[PDB]
């Protein structure tokens, strides 16, 4: 998702009160909506509870490194929140793939939708299931009466871009506390006026 | 739906013709790629160009396709023989979670000259009368090109009823041929004086009668 | 490779209809397949694909749970179920394959096609088709050259094909389409050029061929007395 | 049933390097922000650390923090102790709706 | 004004810091579990204050009281409160002999 030539509040994004974690690095959580960023970019996608501490700078593993790589200067927000009663159902709901075999690593901030079979050994297999060859892509055991490392969760991270362009996804001047009835100064659009 | 394409552009055979495709900035601006693909009238559509860099095995370098940001265009170098057909654009849709085809482009300019028509009127026969219904046809063959418009009229006021048009299609001799059907019953058919068909060709209008009686 | 499918296949407004999508030798078991659609008229649409590995249905979300799409390994073989049809069904669907690449569009390239399943659902279905012939007069008659054939109405479904004597006859034979009704019903024409002199001699019979219905109507064309 | 288990009594001598540790036993440290307050006896507690590597305007640079969230534990390390640092260390965190303390 | 956050955090003596619970200016409220069904905190921006009232006070209730401003919900707090003494004991008070 691409957000341009539009306003947003990020103050809506944190009342809600469900999210089980946030993190937010490159920048101070309460400091975000003042600052002006050009591009907002936001990626979308289901994980298991025991991968949601594996999206961070700084490690390695099977899904961090397969699937989309986190570079050192990664200045983005991720929100992660529990909704397993949608996203999954009794009988078992392997809709959704993942990937773990790859021949080598990736740049950040790529996708990787290769279906070729990943070849272990030194003879080619021409597409079977037989030897020295497996599918890199499998499925997920996601189930709604599991515990609570293996739920599915919804986690999305959004990202700013910083380049020679002037702002166009920014937080506006937040409306302040009108007060009244004492000598003070205003600015409404067309003049710099102090007075009650 | 997401994606709009031009309805039909135009160009001369030995100059370049460029497309250009617009969509949103979350299904080809996001940073998808996108696919062109020929839409033949009448063969299964096949693969053109993928990623607007590789070319693939088959495919003429004659095409060409670049991504200017959030639009893509595709640019050939001379008009051909095998260029009547459509051009699609085929990207990734993170709203739509799919593939989302284009519009469509129509690639032609005039390929058709005039030429003299010929009508001819045949009344249903005897064993159709039987048959609580009417069926009169008005064929036309031996004309170019196959744009036609068919009139009918009983000599006292036009029939706007149950007029039909066939497609045209290429004779052995490169012409066309078509045939026009009006569904009536016998039991009014005796009752009208004469039927006839009235058709009009670049300004041409001739008119065949017949009598029942 | 190449994909194989099945043609025409006509069914009921609110009835299932059944097609198969065969591959011939093999990539048929390693890559995702999809459907693809064209309809004249608007653009192509994408119902969804489906991978034979782990037999996982992936559709879009501009289609509800009523189309149903099956895997099958032992034959390497894909069948489409899709039930509960609409007014707007008369179009073609397509086998199309998936090959994924890296990169950073990533995105579905569509490099292998199939050949196409007309399926058209309508009203007026199958029936007993009628065939009239047709006889020059007098005054249609001017020069030595007749204009004579036979009228065939009513037959259900396309295509229908017509024969002269059995394929005698090859030179001056014009086989003219179909065309839509307000009943939904379609209607063709066949005439042939011959000279006057073998009206009396000749007898001219239309042949008429309607697999789907099996019904092979032979019927006679003779000039008409009064005029 | 998310309780935060931090070490109840540390020595060290002034001018050395010591490390004070902030396991989580259900969630995972990395989920959630990790909070560090200072608070002297007698006296309101004081933010001393926050964001896991943020240090506040006025504190000094010895108090750094990291997380290892292979062993679900939050570490507090100060550099060269001195008199003042005498205080009562908590880590704080947020879980779903519900703040725990360490 | 603002939209921060307000927060009553308890401390025992010779013990760790205690959560109670949190408000908002509007009408939002969250509990501590373990204080579930006793705590009562309303905000009135008229006197610019807010108050907690708790239910089935006992002897193991004696703790530091703290209100400290929470500009983050999740987060750090960046003001605190002097902290009230609250002995919770005996049934009367009487003079000194």
């Amino acid at each position: 998702k691409r957000i341009s030539n539009c306003v947003a509040d990020y103050s809506v994004l944190y009342n809600s009160a469900s999210f089980s974690t946030f993190k937010c690095y490159g920048v101070s959580p309460t400091k975000l909506n003042d600052l002006c960023f050009t591009n907002v970019y936001a990626d979308s996608f289901v994980i298991r509870g025991d991968e949601v501490r594996q999206i961070a700078p700084g490690q390695t593993g099977k899904i961090a490194d397969y699937n989309y790589k986190l570079p050192d200067d990664f200045t983005g927000c991720v929100i992660a929140w529990n909704s397993n009663n949608l996203d999954s159902k009794v009988g078992g709901n392997y809709n959704y793939l993942y990937r773990l075999f790859r021949k080598s690593n990736l740049k950040p901030f790529e996708r990787d939708i290769s279906t070729e079979i990943y070849q272990a050994g030194s003879t080619p297999c021409n597409g079977v299931e037989g030897f020295n060859c497996y599918f890199p892509l499998q499925s997920y055991g996601f189930q709604p009466t599991n515990g609570v490392g293996y739920q599915p969760y919804r986690v999305v991270v959004l990202s700013f871009e910083l380049l020679h362009a002037p702002a166009t996804v920014c937080g506006p001047k937040k409306s302040t506390n009108l007060v009244k009835n004492k000598c003070v100064n205003f600015n409404f659009n067309g003049l710099t006026g102090t007075g009650v | 739906s997401v994606l709009t394409q031009p309805p039909s552009v135009s160009g001369a055979p030995g100059q370049r013709v460029t497309i250009s495709c617009t969509g949103s900035s979350s299904n080809i601006g996001a940073g998808y790629d996108v696919h062109w693909y020929q839409q033949l009238p009448g063969t299964a559509p096949k693969l053109l160009i993928y990623g607007n860099s590789n070319r693939p095995s088959g495919v003429p370098d004659r095409f060409s396709g670049s991504k200017s940001g959030t639009s893509a265009s595709l640019a050939i170098t001379g008009l051909q023989a095998e260029d009547e057909a459509d051009y699609y654009c085929q990207s990734y849709d993170s709203s739509l979670s799919g593939s989302v085809f284009g519009g469509g482009t129509k690639l032609t300019v005039l390929g058709q000259p005039k030429a003299a028509p010929s009508v001819t009127l045949f009344p249903p026969s005897s064993e159709e009368l039987q048959a609580n219904k009417a069926t009169l046809v008005c064929l036309i063959s031996d004309f170019y090109p196959g744009a036609v418009t068919v009139a009918w009229k009983a000599d006292s006021s036009p029939v706007k009823a149950g007029v039909e048009t066939t497609t045209p299609s290429k004779q052995s001799n490169n012409k066309y041929a078509a045939s026009s059907y009006l569904s009536l019953t016998p039991e009014q058919w005796k009752s009208h004086r004469s039927y006839s068909c009235q058709v009009t060709h670049e300004g041409s209008t001739v008119e065949k009668t017949v009598a029942p009686t | 490779v190449q994909l194989v499918e099945s043609g025409a296949e006509v069914k009921k407004p609110g009835s299932s209809v059944k097609v198969s999508c065969k591959a011939s030798g093999g990539t048929f078991s390693s890559y995702a397949i999809s459907w693809v659609r064209q309809a004249p008229g608007q653009g192509l649409e994408w119902m969804g694909g489906i991978i034979p590995i782990l037999g996982i249905a992936n559709y879009a979300q501009k289609f509800q749970g009523r189309v149903t799409i099956t895997a099958d390994k032992s034959t390497s073989t894909a069948y489409m179920e899709l039930s509960s049809l609409r007014s707007e069904d008369t179009a073609v669907y397509y086998c199309a394959r998936e090959n994924g690449y890296s990169g950073y569009g990533a995105a579905a390239n569509f490099d292998l096609w199939g050949r196409g399943t007309l399926v058209t659902v309508s009203s007026a279905s199958t029936k007993g088709p009628s065939v009239f012939p047709l006889a020059p007069s007098s005054k249609s008659t001017s020069g030595g050259t007749a204009a004579l054939g036979c009228l065939v109405k009513d037959y259900f479904p396309e295509p229908v094909t017509v024969s002269w004597n059995s394929g005698a006859l090859t030179s001056g034979v014009h086989t003219f389409p179909a065309v839509l009704q307000s009943s939904g019903l379609y209607s063709l024409s066949s005439v042939v050029t011959v000279p006057s002199s073998s009206l009396g001699t000749q007898t001219y019979i239309c042949n008429v061929n309607h697999k789907p219905s099996n019904t092979k109507v032979d019927k006679k064309v003779e000039p008409k007395s009064c005029d | 049933n998310f309780m935060l288990t931090q070490p109840h009594s540390v020595s060290e001598s002034p001018g050395k390097t010591v490390t004070i540790s902030c396991t989580g036993s259900s969630g995972s440290i990395a989920s959630n922000y990790v909070q560090w307050y200072q608070q002297r006896p007698g006296s309101a507690p004081t933010t001393v650390i926050y964001e896991d590597n943020q240090r506040p305007s006025g504190v000094p640079d010895r108090f750094s923090g990291s997380i290892d969230s292979s062993s679900n534990s939050a570490s507090l390390t100060i550099s060269g102790l001195k008199t003042e640092d005498e205080a009562d260390y908590y880590c704080q965190s947020y879980d779903s709706s519900n703040v725990v303390f360490g | 004004s603002g939209g921060y956050f307000w927060s009553w955090i308890r401390q025992p003596p010779g013990k760790g810091l205690e959560w109670i619970g949190c408000i908002y200016y509007s009408g939002s409220t969250n509990y501590n579990p373990s204080l579930k069904s006793r705590v009562t905190i309303s905000v009135d921006t008229s006197k610019d204050q807010f108050s907690l009232k708790l239910s089935s006070v006992t002897a193991a209730d004696t703790a530091v009281y703290y209100c400290a401003r929470q500009l983050w919900l999740r987060g750090r707090f960046d003001y605190w409160g002097q902290g009230t003494l609250v002995t919770v004991s005996s049934a009367s008070t009487k003079g000194p002999s």
